[PDB]
């Protein structure tokens, strides 16, 4: 918990922490296929200009 | 007849060069664009050389 009880507190401050160790996993699949596939877009951009 | 023969052999021979400048042209163009698609990294070497050959 990472706020002290009876503060103000501004919106959007972080209040608690629950745990990622499932979130942290499915964004690192998700960021994996994301990293071939962009770079397969940005390589295809070069290629079309050519018609190869 | 012999010297018909060897006009018409010539008249064709030419058109025949022509046609495989034409033909040399094309595999040309292909080994360029192969030649860059190796470079960008979407094809390998093993692509390169039989577009080579």
């Amino acid at each position: 918990r990472l706020f002290k009880e009876g503060s103000d507190v501004k919106a959007g401050q972080q209040l608690y922490q629950i745990d990622p160790a499932t979130y942290e996993a499915d964004y690192q699949s998700a960021q994996a296929n994301l990293a071939s596939t962009q770079e397969q877009a940005q390589r295809y951009k070069l290629l079309v200009a050519d018609q190869a | 007849a012999s010297v018909a023969t060897a006009y018409l052999t010539l008249k064709a021979d030419q058109a025949q060069l022509q046609l495989t400048k034409d033909t040399l042209g094309t595999y040309q163009k292909s080994f360029d664009l192969t030649q860059r698609s190796y470079d960008v990294g979407v094809a390998s070497a093993l692509d390169l050389r039989q577009a080579q050959t």
